[PDB]
């Protein structure tokens, strides 16, 4: 412990950062849900959407229903003869995605830049504030991050740990990212870093893209899948016992009639 | 076990790393009040998740089958961002009572 | 014993068992109006966001239980803020189909329906009309058109 | 007199204005609850309408 | 009970504060005097590990909710009565109406 430092330097560069932080996240993620607008559904679409969640609530939720009421299901699916899959279609849009550049677009798209507008304020505030020294960190560092660190104290023998106030700051966006939920919820929205990037539950969760190749996609789908009738085992509850309905029969005593 | 509910699931995750969050926060305060090293630290704030794995395990006690399915997640879970919170509590009070 | 259920009671604890009511979304019009009407002149103060919700459902169990006048008092609550709500259109049709004049109810809902497409609600409570007025087999064709 | 071996880094700067500082703190609190209120009616008529 | 909880964790986190500023004011007091390479006291150390443990207790017990894995369990209670009602369709022609007209 060196370099003795003043006290107002502490009140006047410390907290007014933290404070400028966090009003800085709590006003994008306002402004964020402020921004929000809804998109437009055509009625069609919210049909596809809903026969779309038919077939595939069948797919999940197959076992418990009756093997004539499935196969009667399965048939109205496909149906050689007409088929509702195969003669509904609606207009198409030119694809454009291929195999190998698209496999390759899943990494290339990424999250990579998104740091950028952060790196602009912490810019502004270490413009602000040129020759300063707000504190040090416990953790050894090495000498080839004191350019990164310092950036705008001429000093060659003093260590990496006292830091700026960039990344001072710069640390302080992460240390409430996690502390930012707490206070909201689980769906919080006021991180700093990924300004730009939007994070949402998402309006319409439904996306047809491409309706008549969904459709075709299901309907081999629907093929594919077999029928095991979960309720023919019914004699493991043949030999068993009965006492929770002794359970709360003995507590549902205790409640009157209000 | 047939039928699971996502609300409850959901619920209890909340629930797990808001805890997880906030004894995390207090740690990071205890440690830079007092001042350690790195190892020491670090040693400090291991300690400090266990035990409070622990107090969430002694919480459930019985009938933890019908609360968590396993207890991998209350053992190992949010040891990076906790620690990435941790830590800005740690030197926040580290140099604000020392250096100044 | 409604001077005694009056006094051992708050109305934190009486918002949240019309909260509870709300959600198993019982038939106690009688009791829900009696709470209802209660709470608006006592505390009358705070949680507007959960007073609409009351108004509404205050106003719903009148339409079951005797009483227009409580009907209308909420509803001139209702359309005081927002002007354009097609939520107290739809309330405002079902208590004229309870009154008298169907045909303006379903002009009513026609326009609603010419403004926005999806309406779900509107064209529930024109199935419910030509379930009581008409027979119920063109309520059922109705009700597979709306289904389908 | 008093020597400077490398300008300064240990008193806070000479020209640092507070005006602009202390403008901008109470401006963030000001627009933050000016953004609080018009959320709660875009929900509530989100909602209703 | 609640709030005693609440109220136990506010006054752990004052009692940590304290313990803080007497830190502080050792230190600063350390500044003062040349050499003699001292630790902070033992029982304010204590005090601040007791002060840390009380408020990681409440903490806890401040938001327990653990709601049941199975989803029949709160539909174990619910009757089939009030789920034949449905707030979509309500016909208003009951004999109650006609009963309740006049009063």
């Amino acid at each position: 412990p060196e370099l003795l430092l003043d006290s107002n330097i502490r009140l006047w560069v410390v907290l007014p950062i933290v404070i400028i932080t966090f009003f800085v996240g709590m006003i994008r993620h306002y402004v964020s849900i402020l921004l929000q607008s809804d998109k437009k559904l055509t009625q069609e679409q919210v049909s596809d959407s809903q026969v779309l969640i038919r077939s595939r609530v069948l797919r999940e939720n197959g076992k418990y229903i009756p093997k004539q009421s499935f196969l009667t299901r399965k048939y109205y699916f496909n149906n050689p003869e007409d088929g509702f899959f195969k003669k509904t279609k609606r207009k198409v849009v030119p694809p454009s995605p291929m195999t190998d550049p698209t496999m390759l677009t899943d990494m290339m798209k990424g999250n990579v830049t998104n740091v950028l507008p952060m790196i602009l304020i912490g810019g502004w505030i270490n413009m602000t504030f040129s020759g300063f020294v707000t504190t040090k960190v416990p953790f050894p560092l090495t000498l080839r991050f004191k350019p990164m660190l310092q950036q705008g104290i001429e000093l060659l023998t003093l260590d990496a740990s006292w830091v700026s106030s960039a990344s001072w700051y710069f640390l302080n966006v992460f240390g409430l990212r996690s502390i930012y939920s707490l206070i909201l919820g689980q769906d919080n929205a006021a991180d700093q870093s990924r300004m730009m990037q939007e994070q949402m539950t998402g309006a319409a969760m439904a996306m047809p893209a491409d309706t008549n190749k969904a459709f075709k996609t299901e309907w081999e789908a629907l093929e594919l899948t077999d029928h095991q009738w979960a309720l023919d085992d019914v004699e493991e509850e043949l030999m068993a016992k009965d006492l929770h309905f002794e359970g709360m029969f003995k507590k549902e005593l205790q409640t009157s009639i209000f | 076990p047939p039928f699971i509910s996502e609300a409850a699931v959901r619920g209890n995750a909340a629930v797990l790393d808001y805890c997880r969050t906030s004894v995390s926060a207090l740690s990071g305060a205890t440690a830079g009040i007092l001042g350690l090293t790195g190892l020491y630290g670090f040693i400090f704030y291991l300690l400090a998740s266990v035990l409070l794995s622990l107090l969430l395990i002694l919480k459930a006690g019985r009938r933890w089958n019908k609360y968590f399915k396993s207890r991998r997640p209350l053992f190992t879970g949010g040891l990076i961002g906790g620690l990435f919170t941790y830590v800005l509590f740690w030197t926040f009070l580290y140099g604000m009572v020392h250096v100044y | 014993a409604k001077v005694s259920e009056l006094y051992d009671v708050t109305w934190e604890e009486m918002r949240d068992k019309m909260r509870k009511w709300r959600e198993e979304n019982s038939r106690n019009s009688e009791q829900i109006v009696e709470v209802g009407e209660e709470l608006i002149n006592e505390y009358a103060s705070k949680l507007g966001d959960d007073i609409w919700i009351i108004y509404e459902q205050v106003m719903i169990a009148a339409l079951d239980y005797g009483r227009d006048d409580l009907a209308l008092f909420c509803l001139q609550e209702l359309r005081r803020q927002f002007p354009g709500s097609h939520r107290v259109k739809r309330l405002t049709g079902m208590r004229f189909e309870a009154m008298e004049r169907y045909d303006d109810a379903i002009q009513l809902y026609d326009r609603i329906l010419q403004e926005d497409p999806t309406n779900t609600a509107a064209r529930k409570r024109k199935i419910a009309i030509r379930k009581a007025q008409g027979k119920n087999v063109e309520a059922i064709r109705e009700l597979n058109e709306y289904l389908e | 007199t008093r020597v400077y071996p490398s300008k300064q880094f240990d008193v806070l700067k000479d020209d640092y204005d507070y005006v602009l500082i202390s403008s901008v703190l109470f401006g963030l609190v000001f627009a933050t609850m000016i953004t609080k209120r018009l959320a709660q009616v875009k929900l509530l008529n989100r909602a209703w309408r | 009970a609640p709030s005693l909880w609440k109220g136990l964790v506010g006054i752990g986190l004052f009692a940590l504060a304290h313990a803080a500023f007497s830190a502080a004011q050792h230190r600063s007091y350390m500044r003062l005097t040349e050499k003699e390479d001292e630790s902070l006291p033992i029982d304010i150390v204590l005090q601040t590990l007791l002060a840390f443990a009380v408020t990681c207790y409440g903490i806890v017990h401040i938001a327990g909710e653990f709601k049941d894995m199975d989803a029949t369990s709160e539909l174990k209670n619910k009757t089939f009565d009030t789920l034949r009602n449905h707030p979509s369709f309500y016909v208003f022609n009951h004999r109650g109406r006609v009963l309740f007209r006049p009063s």
